[PDB]
């Protein structure tokens, strides 16, 4: 999955 | 969220406003193409991090799929960070306030090769803005219907925010005095807005794609899949 | 300019250029696109004559206007004859393309799908033709910050609500749906930016013939 | 240039 995904999860 | 009224839709989303960052200008030395495309990289790198954080606060985006966030901020990135630009550098004629330390004109522009170009739009664009007196509440609107539309059609929910920040955007103008008839042509003149920031993003994309295929300037992962998404 | 709401809808539609027709591979199918562009190009300068206030502006900012925003008008115009062609684009009568047809074509499937979205957004919306008029003069007129166009504009817009309000739209849904209508302009600029890219590659790679007109207005973009 | 004439 894109590094976006991940950072929206933070939070 | 849909239930949100006017007046409370617009405090959100200026409780939600980003900060205005700071670049990393050192003024020992003088621009290069790199050094200048260095500071605007990193400018926008670091800005990146506040509008993912800014998005979640937008009504309705987080009720979104992850892959929805995803796509709309892919999509969206560039002209958000140009209209906060041009918003910033409203009240500087003649410059782009990229930073509080790093306010350019377009002889500084010049310093990259096709920049120019596109300096010349945001600073066009800035003086609209400033002739129409674009207010901050107004500005908020349309950053978020920047964020909600540029990508809605690469559902029905998205469209009721849409229509609700229209809503909003008629209030204020009823609420500052418009007359019904200049309410929907003041409407109407913010919303022909969008259609060149959306060309003045995808001329920036592909200038960045540029400076990217030529090494001029080493991109950060971030920057690399926002803009890997434009294919 | 000083015309009644009713009248600007009257001249616009009496303006609207002729639907003309075509005559696969990648270099007949760019053929036959670019050759139907050519034509409707010579069509597209009648009615931008005709566009109220148009032709008081001078003849730089006519070319100025005209050469930024001929493929968005191409394209708005395809999209709307495709309006009742689910997943299909209605390029001509005798040439009525299906989405994956577009993959004769390298770099043509994605824009065949962003042309088929705003048509579907299109049919949802039920957009009218005299809405769809109104929004082809706006284009021609907004497109290229590159007073009286102003004023021409909020004529325009004046138009567009007029409609909404004989059509029995409450205010609140005349200025959603206006909202809704210009929000796709910005949709359409895209995919302008988008095909004048991919028209550039394909004139690099020197496989069809471009006319020069096409070749003139493909120039003005860079 | 053909524009400029085809105007006219
Ligand atoms: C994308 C570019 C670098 C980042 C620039 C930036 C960086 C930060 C910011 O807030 C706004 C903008 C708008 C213009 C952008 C530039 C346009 C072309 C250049 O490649
Ligand atoms: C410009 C292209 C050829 C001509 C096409 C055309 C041709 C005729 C027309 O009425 C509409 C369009 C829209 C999309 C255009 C294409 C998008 C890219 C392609 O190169």
């Amino acid at each position: 999955h894109k590094x976006l995904h991940r950072x929206l999860q933070d939070s | 969220a849909l239930s949100l009224t006017a007046d409370q839709m617009v405090s959100a989303l200026l409780d939600a406003e980003p900060p205005i960052l700071y670049s990393e200008y050192d003024p020992t030395r003088p621009f290069s193409e790199a050094s200048m495309m260095g500071l605007l990289t990193n400018l926008a790198d670091r800005e990146l991090v506040h509008m993912i954080n800014w998005a979640k606060r937008v009504p309705g985006f987080v009720d979104l799929t992850l892959h929805d966030q995803v796509h709309l901020l892919e999509c969206a990135w560039l002209e958000i960070l140009m209209i906060g630009l041009v918003w910033r550098s409203m009240e500087h004629p003649g410059k782009l306030l990229f930073a509080p330390n790093l306010l350019l004109d377009r002889n500084q522009g010049k310093c990259v090769e096709g920049m120019v170009e596109i300096f010349d739009m945001l600073l066009a664009t800035s003086s609209r803005f400033r002739m129409m007196n674009l207010q901050g509440e107004e500005f908020v609107c349309l950053k978020s219907i920047i964020l909600l539309n540029s990508g809605v059609y690469t559902k029905d929910h998205i469209h009721r925010v849409l229509d609700k920040i229209t809503d909003t955007l008629i209030h204020l103008m009823a609420k500052a005095g418009l007359t019904l008839q200049q309410q929907h042509q003041r409407l109407a003149q913010l919303l022909l807005i969008l259609s060149h920031i959306r060309h003045m993003s995808n001329k920036g994309m592909e200038h960045l794609y540029s400076m990217k295929c030529k090494n001029v300037v080493p991109l950060s992962d971030l920057l690399l899949e926002m803009l890997d998404a434009h294919r």
